[PDB]
């Protein structure tokens, strides 16, 4: 009997092994993507576990597809997870950066100092890099179309949908412009709900655009009805609009002969009371979330009014949003201010052999649909993509007007900055600010590797340049490999689009050179 | 860690590292020595081991318990190692040496967790245990006078300190004076194989005897054996290394003859070549007859006839003794047998001991070589004894060698303890602490002592603490009263070397031990 | 140096801090630490002593080689420059004899 | 079962090899696809030979309609997606209370 | 000749694998204690990762089989119940005083002897530290809080940035403050809602001046943000009104099903009027709301909540002045609600925080409450900084609760080393050796201190015991027994005035309960372990 | 209180010392004399009814059928299947008894039982089996002395 202390399956791992470990797990998981950075970068196809398939170059796609047993490989995909939601762009860029960070981290962990130093290190480089970050800055103006747009392009020229650059640019700035929103005193964007984007394979991507509404798919319940209304007056609900069973248990007993007639008519007549309920605010449209009866189709019908049902609730908020309408559980209560007066036009039109619902005339709406034309779903799905990636950097441009220059500039500019702050320490942690400081880099090799020029030249001729005096602005040109300045090339990110690239890397390497001692194999105990 | 497609070493390959593989090293030594901590001193316990096959060995000995426990541990093999040179050094001693290593091991391993650097502790070690090895060549008793008696007593007293710990410890006086004749009755050498050893089944232990010449088992004989004589009262030896019976003259001989009268000479030529020989041997008056090769039943018949004795398949070893006892020579011819090379002995007799027929050559006066014929109930009651019998042979030569000892008991060990934290009490500190713990750890023998025999030893040790600092050498533990006692004056004696050796080896594993820190094991090849 | 207890392929016992050594009772796998071990056995024959120093440096050196390799230099380049100065070295050190 | 897993939570979706359980031989020849259900402590699942009823290119749809047409699957809920988390434990309360 | 269907072990044997398992538990959080050690990051074999300082936590993960092994796990999760800090130090002070213990048994010293001893050595450490080593927080202000909490984040992932989080922490309990009944200010903690988001860096977690609530409003229609909210805290669904089991519906006339079927929504039509019409702006319930009720409340342009937790309900309810209402039903049986029972607060937003929306109740009037929204870089950071935050708010609270404290970094064990070495004297002649065993197990706090810091343990030690020593000694060098570690430079600091502080109840709770499961797991000297 | 040890170290590794140290047991201190004296008592109790002349015969049957009725104790302990180390002394103690005298091979057996019978009275009360082993050769020492003093001499 092997009487133990802990149990057979637990495996403990200790030392600087675990250190090193950690430390090439995330050298390798930046290292999956290292090559899909900057415009000239190159796609990738995933086999999605489900049968599908994923063609990007997105970083977050990428490493959310890749299934991985060591745990600091999951810290670093967690990294690139939270880096997308939190702005929506830099994923790649975070990845490489924590690479970096942790290789030069081990570095200092292979002689004889403490982790502690490096992370105490570390966190004054951060300090000192937001605050250089915050310097280097220069503001917008968001009235101005042109930088929007110029701002939007910057941030997709790095995708497949760069061909199409003018046509996604104007898409992505009517969503966000049109979605945003302001009600008791508190500003919203909500990409997430509103401005929704859907994709029907076929046509030509130039052939794409953000409509003026909310289309759905969904086709009349009758075809007796109209599918073709000029202003249409749309009433939305959520009850259903047939007989339904009550909560209680509410078994009858039927004696005499005329009950059950008495009965069916009395159903019959309950549910032409609520169509004449809905019919006296006069409307033209009625949407509900749940069924229609037929008899409830008829009694609409007869007072000339197009009926669609089952449709989700989300739509429904977004028809709403759109159309200026507020959705009505009971229509013995429905009220003239909740019929929704404001859509232009309502239209149902058959594409391809699937019918399809259009309210896309709207003055003044708050919620929209954006129309994806492709190749296939695949390409739409990649389109899709980097739509959403051209909202986010939209959104956070509107919040925070700050712009700071790409394509190495602000990477070279932060590390000369700190390098020179460096000079003044005279402790022991001074090495570890430095190598923290010019592990930003990676960046410029990253895009000189990528473009196929020679790294050590360039990246030698952009640190003498950064060494004068006024050229915080100098970065590389990833499509020719030559230093051109951005104030002149026009490549500009959000501030916190960097800002959160700082210090997501940053924390990663500090969570990450905090780990000596790996345990496994023991159950949940849940 | 990671997949590394192409590994470093082979798949396998077993690897620790650090302060945890020699703390689990040190524990490992400790584990050694408990196997063999409660056979320690007069009231110490055999232990009985049982191989593979069944057969069971009964030992008092720590070096062959160590032996037949099956180690495998790199770390721990250490002690067996080291208790093996002891015993084959000195032949005493091959559980002190373990107790001290694994004491000094246990003592250091607080510092080791501590993140001490063991060069540090071995430095320490060697310092110390070149104090302790010039303390006890100092304070060593030795005698200035070479008086045989004294000389003598010394022996006694030594072999009796050395046979108290095993199950002829009852008999301890009568074996430590038959073991003491026997080593003064070597010549110059002290070898071992001139003392024979012969184990007899049956009878008690005070039953067994020394024979002052040389005896051994009666050897398969032939038809005709029986009508010789078995008593002679000064018969001439005839040591011989020589086949006599009749046999072909030579492996590769062929005989060619074409006539039955050379046919008829042929045959009587092979026969009067036996009998050439035969009559070679006899004519030269000798009366018993030894041989290393078979003697044939008609040589067994002629001598016979002669009222002479033979014995052929002596086992060499045995007839070395003869030569040595009786001052003959082994003649693989009988050309020339002169009186020379035929040995002498007062009285040759073949007695039964035991179920038993041996052969005795007693009465030899110039004898090199001693025969012990031990006695007992049991096939591992012999080997117990001649274990023990070893141990005392070997220390019984080595005061032979020198006559310089010191009192048992643990005294020894309390006085250089005394010495050595006295000394450890002047130095700066680093080394003040490991040397300190050194002095410690050489208190578990007398610790051991009292545990065994049912003491309490805090208070023994206590005692000898203050006796050993107030002043007193040789104080040590009086197991039959319970106490302390002056272990010199109660003639608990100790060759010096022991303590000196035992000391040097524990010093010496310890150190090495200490000294590495990684241990990797390549996975065994050909499993099968 | 601390010395090390290898457990070859044959239960055989090698307590030492001797590289050679060491390195001969291991069973290296990987063909790069294969040449890297035959240097210092090379080492070994010709002198008699500095196998640690001899798989020290050519550690060291390798590590220096990929962090070169990674900030842009070529594989050639890399090779000419520690041949210029292992040569350079060779002619320093009869000067540094004491 | 990954699709099934995130739709519903409660589930326990598991698998493994016939090798180890200790299969028969026939089972593991041509028995291998089998969906075993467990609910109680006693089999609520009798399904074997999936592929019989599913084929080889049918999706968790296919699955999860198949299932609930035995009313095997169990009901799903409404759920939302939470910041990140919020409890840490529960234990002794000792929440707000303004006294005198 | 027992016959007994199990295995048995007895004597040396069964102390000696007890010692083992204590020791193998102790090694194993050995190396995260101190500004020096290093966190620890567990697999759960499903693919969970949980990293992790706390010694409580790793050893509640870990599955653990011998049986003193589970002693001094249950022990540190006592010690974390009882006082929240010194986990790690209560559990290798316990394997140490055992391991201790059991050498002196080996030397033949019988355990009862041990076991009063040690109890003597830790009524007189608990003694000596009480009357020696205790420093009043009311001299100090808000420093001696500052700095205690900057003590307990030491060692955790909130080290560096403790100059902030420190802050965070006091003004968090101060704002959760109460005297109860006799006078006695009690400090709630666990009333702080914690609240972990992924996203920004440490520096933007924010200490909301109110409470968090981790829930939206129920419908989409509803205004995300009203400027002076009226809550109402309820205990029941809003839902269609359904009859209870007793009750049954048997209809025997058509004519008035339709009516029935009417009343089964109007009742809470009706419910919701009566709420409403006090003015109500905010609702939040435990129960559910369907979609009727919800459109109800958009129409009037108030809160709607959901499924809210009771205790965040309760807590919300406290701070605002709410009473929370399981039903409308005064003790006239009727079914009102008075104006009088809605609470308030300065603001009700609904803020997003990393793509996720939370609700915010801003500056609750007639009772000050407080919650932490922790952003890290993914879930196993903020899951270590929630428990290292945890950590910190119970040592603030002990300290607040108990105006003593003792100087840290080792320098309490060792003075008590060293009193206890030169007291042991004075009392008996075997629980002397026990008490002097003891003293010299109280110093492996220090010694692992040390050697997390990669430092010359011995000498450092040494110089702490010398200067201890030399306190105890001259009566006018008193102000040396606070001469602790500085585990940065690796050299003896005075810890009092560098700031290092720790409650005195950790010290004197740890020593307790070290002293109780090292006296449980010394009496065993035979176990029987039957077979299944 | 058997299967040797088992630690696998206080740092979670291997901790292997004896080869097979799994497959081996090991009895210590007081139990394995009260094994080995509970062995002994059976195999002399066995034997003590072949004692004297109203003593019954062992009818012993090897491995191969062999039937052997017999009284002699040297023969039927010899022929007697054992594994117990104890009782392969208690043989050996008949045949070395039967090797020196060829008489009193059974009365042998018999008292080495009967003093080890004793032993176990004498242990439980918390002697040192040294102590016993001393006392026993002091008595028969003893007891040897009177034989000799009321011996008696015959043609
Ligand atoms: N035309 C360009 N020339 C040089 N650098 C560019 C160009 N366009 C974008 N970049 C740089 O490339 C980076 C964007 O890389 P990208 O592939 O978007 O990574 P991520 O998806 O992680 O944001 C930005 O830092 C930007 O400065
Ligand atoms: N009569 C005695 N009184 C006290 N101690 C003794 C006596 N005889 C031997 N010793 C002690 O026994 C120890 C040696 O025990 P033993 O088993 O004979 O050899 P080993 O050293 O191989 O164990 C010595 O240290 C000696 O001091
Ligand atoms: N600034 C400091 N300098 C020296 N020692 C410190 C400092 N801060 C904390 N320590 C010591 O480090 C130890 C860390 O204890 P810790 O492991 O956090 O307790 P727990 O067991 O609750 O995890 C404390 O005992 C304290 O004495
Ligand atoms: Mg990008
Ligand atoms: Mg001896
Ligand atoms: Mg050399
Ligand atoms: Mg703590
Ligand atoms: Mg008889």
């Amino acid at each position: 009997r092997p009487v133990l202390v802990l149990s057979q399956n637990t495996k403990r791992e200790s030392g600087r092994k675990v250190q090193s470990g950690n430390i090439n797990a995330a050298k390798t998981i930046a290292d999956i993507i290292r090559t899909c950075l900057g415009p000239k970068s190159m796609m990738k196809m995933l086999l999605d576990p489900m049968g599908g398939i994923v063609m990007t170059n997105d970083g977050n796609a990428i490493l959310r597809e890749i299934q991985v047993q060591h745990p600091a490989a999951k810290s670093m995909i967690e990294i690139s997870r939270t880096q997308d939601e939190e702005v929506g762009d830099g994923t790649t860029s975070v990845i490489i950066l924590a690479g970096e960070m942790l290789s030069v981290a081990e570095h200092f962990l292979e002689q004889q100092m403490h982790p502690t130093v490096v992370i105490s290190a570390y966190r004054k480089a951060l300090d000192d890099m937001i605050s250089t970050l915050k310097k280097i800055s220069i503001p917008v103006d968001i009235s101005d179309s042109d930088m929007m747009l110029n701002i939007i392009n910057s941030s997709i020229t790095t995708k497949a949908i760069s061909r199409w650059s003018s046509l996604a640019c104007n898409i992505a700035l009517d969503a966000v412009k049109m979605v945003q929103f302001e009600e008791n005193g508190r500003k919203e964007i909500d990409i997430k709900k509103y401005a929704r984007v859907e994709k029907i394979p076929g046509g030509i991507i130039e052939d794409s655009c953000v409509l003026r509404g909310v289309m759905i798919n969904k086709d009349v319940t009758h075809p007796r009805m109209r599918r073709y209304i000029k202003n249409p007056r749309i009433v939305l609900l959520d009850s259903s609009l047939e007989y339904k069973k009550g909560e209680s248990q509410t078994d009858i007993e039927i004696t005499r002969e005329e009950d059950f007639t008495r009965i069916l008519q009395m159903e019959e007549e309950y549910i032409q009371q609520l169509c004449e309920d809905i019919i006296q605010l006069k409307p033209d449209v009625v949407i509900t979330e749940k069924g229609i009866s037929d008899l409830a189709q008829h009694y609409l019908m007869r007072a000339n009014i197009t009926a669609i049902r089952r449709v989700r609730k989300t739509d429904n908020n977004r028809i709403a949003r759109a159309c200026g309408a507020r959705i009505v559980s009971r229509p013995e209560e429905l009220r003239e201010d909740d019929v929704g007066t404001g859509a232009g036009l309502l239209e149902i039109k058959k594409i391809g052999d699937e019918y399809f619902t259009f309210i896309t005339d709207c003055k003044d709406p708050k919620a929209c649909t954006i129309l994806l034309r492709g190749a296939s779903k695949e390409i739409l799905s990649e389109v899709e993509r980097n739509l959403q990636d051209a909202m986010q950097v939209c959104r956070n441009v509107l919040l925070d007007p700050q712009l700071v220059p790409g394509g190495g500039a602000s990477e070279m500019a932060v590390a000369h900055a700190l390098t020179e702050k460096s000079k003044a320490m005279t402790g022991v942690e001074q090495w570890p600010y430095r190598a923290v400081a010019q592990a930003l880099e990676v960046i410029p090799r990253t895009l000189i590797q990528n473009c196929g020029a020679s790294t050590i030249r360039l990246l030698t001729s952009l640190r003498a340049k950064h060494t004068q005096e006024n050229c915080e602005t100098w970065g590389v040109n990833g499509e020719t490999g030559t230093l051109v300045d951005m104030k002149e090339l026009g490549i500009w990110e959000p501030l916190a689009v960097k800002l959160q690239t700082y210090k997501t890397a940053v924390e990663t390497a500090v969570l990450l050179l905090r780990i000596d001692d790996i345990v496994s194999g023991h159950k949940k105990k849940g | 860690m990671m997949p590394t497609p192409v590994i470093l070493l082979k798949e396998g390959t077993d690897s620790s590292q650090g302060i945890p593989q020699l703390v689990s090293n040190i524990s490992a030594c400790q584990v050694i020595a408990e196997a063999v901590r409660t056979t320690l001193g007069p009231r110490g316990m055999d232990k009985l081991i049982v191989d593979g096959r069944g057969k069971a060995t009964i030992s008092n000995d720590g070096a062959t318990i160590l032996k037949l426990l099956d180690v495998v541990h790199p770390a721990a093999k250490t002690l067996v190692d080291i208790a093996k040179s002891q015993d084959a050094e000195v032949g005493d001693g091959t559980t002190s040496v373990t107790l001290l290593a694994a004491e000094f091991l246990k003592q250091v391993k607080p510092y080791v967790e501590e993140g001490l650097h063991p060069q540090i502790i071995i430095r320490a070690f060697r310092t110390a245990t070149q104090l302790a090895v010039n303390k006890i060549k100092e304070i060593a008793v030795t005698v200035k006078k070479a008086d045989k008696v004294e000389q003598r007593k010394l022996l006694e007293k030594c072999a009796m300190t050395a046979l108290s710990s095993k199950l002829i410890s009852q008999q301890k006086a009568f074996f430590a004076k038959m073991v003491v004749d026997a080593v003064m009755m070597l010549d110059d050498l002290l070898q071992l194989k001139m003392i024979g050893i012969k184990k007899v089944q049956g009878g008690a232990l005070e039953d067994s005897q020394l024979v002052a010449g040389v005896a051994f088992k009666k050897t398969f004989s032939y038809a005709g054996f029986e009508m010789q004589p078995k008593k002679y009262h000064n018969p001439k030896i005839a040591l011989l290394n020589v086949e006599l019976e009749l046999k072909a003259e030579k492996d590769n001989a062929e005989i060619r003859v074409h006539t039955v009268e050379d046919y008829q000479a042929i045959v009587d030529a092979e026969w009067n070549i036996l009998y050439d020989k035969l009559e070679k041997i006899h004519h030269s008056g000798a009366k018993v007859v030894l041989s290393k090769l078979p003697i044939g039943d008609v040589a067994t018949q002629y001598f016979a006839d002669r009222d002479m004795f033979c014995a052929g398949r002596v086992p060499e070893e045995d007839l070395k003794r003869t030569m040595m006892a009786c001052g003959g020579s082994i003649q693989t011819s009988v050309n020339a047998l002169s009186a020379d090379v035929l040995g002498r002995c007062q009285v040759f007799e073949e007695t039964q001991i035991g179920g038993e027929r041996y052969n005795f050559f007693t009465g030899c006066p110039k004898a090199k070589t001693c025969t012990f014929i031990l006695r007992g109930g049991a096939e591992q009651f012999m080997e117990e004894t001649e274990r023990s019998l070893h141990d005392a042979i070997m220390i019984v030569r080595r005061a032979i060698k020198n006559d310089s000892v010191v009192a048992g008991g643990g005294a020894i060990e309390m006085e250089l303890s005394k010495y050595l934290r006295d000394y450890s009490r002047t130095i700066p500190g680093k080394q003040q602490l490991l040397i300190g713990a050194y002095a410690k750890a050489l208190e578990i023998i007398p610790r051991q002592l009292c545990d065994n025999a049912g003491f309490d030893a805090t208070n023994i040790l206590n005692k000898l603490r203050a006796r050993h600092a107030q002043g007193g050498t040789w104080y040590g533990v009086d197991i039959n009263n319970e106490d302390i006692a002056d272990n010199f004056e109660a003639f608990v004696w100790e060759p010096a070397m022991v303590r000196i050796n035992a000391l040097t080896a524990a010093s010496e594993a310890a150190c090495l031990i200490v000294s590495v820190d990684e241990t990797i094991k390549n996975p065994r090849s050909t499993v099968d | 140096g601390m010395n090390k207890m290898v457990i070859n392929h044959l239960e055989k016992l090698f307590v030492t801090n001797d590289a050679a050594t060491i390195l001969r009772e291991l069973e290296v796998q990987h063909p790069a630490a294969k040449m890297i071990v035959m240097a210092s056995h090379m080492q070994e024959q010709e002198v008699g002593d500095g196998t640690n120093f001899v798989l020290v440096f050519a550690g060291a050196l390798l590590e220096l080689a990929e962090e070169l390799l990674r900030i842009g230099l070529s594989v050639s380049e890399v090779i000419e420059g520690y041949e210029i100065a292992c040569r350079k070295a060779h002619e320093i050190l009869p000067n540094l004899v004491c | 079962m990954i699709c099934l897993a995130a739709e519903y939570p409660a589930v326990k979706f598991c698998k493994v090899k016939s090798s180890v359980i200790g299969a028969s031989s026939q089972f593991t020849r041509n028995a291998l696809p089998a969906l075993l259900i467990y609910k109680g402590g006693e089999l609520i699942g009798n399904f074997v030979r999936v592929t019989d009823q599913l084929g080889d290119d049918f999706f968790a749809v296919d699955l999860e309609a198949f299932l609930q047409e035995f009313g095997l699957l169990p009901e799903k809920e409404v759920l939302v997606l939470t910041s990140v988390r919020n409890s840490a434990t529960c234990h002794s309360e000792d929440s707000d209370l303004e006294i005198d | 000749p027992l016959s007994v269907f199990g295995d048995r072990s007895t004597g040396e044997t069964i102390r000696s694998q007890n010692v083992m398992a204590a020791a193998s538990i102790a090694n194993i959080v050995k190396s995260s204690l101190g500004p020096v050690g290093l966190d620890k990051m567990l697999v759960d074999d499903i693919g969970d990762v949980t990293i992790t300082n706390d010694g409580a936590t790793i050893l509640k993960l870990l599955e653990v089989e011998h049986p003193a092994a589970k002693v001094l796990c249950e022990l540190a999760d006592l010690q974390d119940k009882e006082v929240g800090d010194g986990t790690t130090s209560v559990v290798i002070i316990a394997a140490e005083l055992l391991k201790n213990a059991d050498e002196l048994v080996k030397q033949k010293i019988h355990p009862t002897s041990v076991i009063s001893g040690y109890r003597l050595a830790c009524k007189e450490a608990v003694r000596y530290i009480n009357e020696n080593l205790i420093v009043n927080t009311d001299e100090l202000g808000r420093d001696c809080l500052i700095n205690a909490a900057k003590t307990s984040m030491s060692s955790k992932i909130i080290g560096i940035n403790g100059d902030f989080f420190a802050n965070m922490v006091v003004d968090a309990v101060l704002a959760i403050k109460y005297t109860d009944i006799r006078g006695q200010p009690r400090y709630p903690v666990n009333s702080v809602n914690i609240l972990k988001a992924h996203g920004r860096s440490q520096m933007e977690s924010m200490l909301i001046s109110g409470y968090a609530l981790n829930c939206v409003v129920g419908s989409q229609g509803m205004p995300k943000r009203i400027v002076n909210a009226k809550i109402a805290c309820l205990d029941f669904s809003l839902q269609k009104t359904k009859m209870k089991l007793g009750v049954q519906v048997v209809i025997t006339d058509p004519e008035k099903l339709d009516q029935i079927r009417q009343r089964e929504s109007d009742i809470t039509k009706e419910r919701i009027q009566k709420i409403l019409a006090t003015g109500a702006n905010v609702i939040l319930t435990t129960g559910g709301i369907d979609d009727m009720c919800l459109k109800y409340f958009v129409e009037a342009g108030a809160m709607a909540v959901r499924r809210v937790l009771k205790r965040d309900l309760k807590r919300i309810a406290k701070a605002s002045g709410a009473t929370i209402l399981s039903t409308l039903a005064n003790l006239e049986g009727e079914e009102t609600f008075e104006a009088a029972m809605l609470g308030q607060a300065e603001e009700v937003v609904q803020e997003r925080i990393c793509d996720d929306e939370l609700i915010l109740i801003k500056n609750t009037k007639a009772r000050t409450s407080a919650s932490i929204i922790l952003r890290g870089a993914n879930d196993f950071m903020c899951d270590e900084m929630e428990r290292s935050l945890h950590d910190a708010l119970c040592v603030v609270k002990r300290v607040l609760e108990s105006k003593s404290v003792v100087p840290g970094g080792g320098a309490v064990e060792a003075a008590l080393s060293i009193y206890l070495e030169n007291y042991a004297t004075s009392m008996g002649s075997r629980e002397q050796l026990a008490i002097a065993e003891f003293a010299r197990s109280l110093l492996v706090i220090p010694n692992t201190l040390a050697v997390n810091a990669a430092q010359d343990s011995t000498d450092l030690v040494a110089k702490l015991r010398a200067f201890h020593n030399e306190a105890q000694v001259n009566p006018e060098r008193k102000n040396l027994k606070w001469i602790g570690l500085d585990l940065s430079n690796g050299k003896p600091r005075d810890n009092k005035q560098a700031g290092v502080f720790e409650p005195t109840i950790v010290k004197v709770k740890s020593l307790k309960f070290a002293t109780e499961a090292a006296i449980t797991i010394l009496r065993i000297d035979d176990l029987i372990k039957l077979h299944p | 209180a058997s299967m040797g040890t088992l630690a696998f170290d206080e740092y979670g590794r291997p901790f292997l010392i004896i080869k097979d140290q799994d497959r081996k047991s090991r009895l210590m201190g007081l139990e394995a004399l009260k094994s080995h004296i509970m062995a002994a008592k059976a195999v002399a109790n066995t034997m003590r009814t072949s004692l004297g002349p109203n003593g019954l015969d062992k009818m012993m049957v090897d491995k191969d059928g062999d039937v052997t009725v017999t009284n002699d104790g040297a023969t039927i302990l010899s022929m007697m299947d054992v594994d117990h180390q104890i009782a392969k002394l208690m043989v050996e103690l008949s045949k070395s008894q039967d090797d020196e005298i060829g008489d009193g091979t059974t009365g042998v057996v018999v008292l080495a039982g009967a003093l080890l019978e004793e032993a176990e009275q004498l242990l439980d009360r918390g002697i040192h089996p040294i102590r016993i082993a001393d006392g026993y050769e002091q008595a028969a020492r003893v007891a040897i002395e009177h034989l000799d003093k009321i011996s008696d001499s015959v043609l």
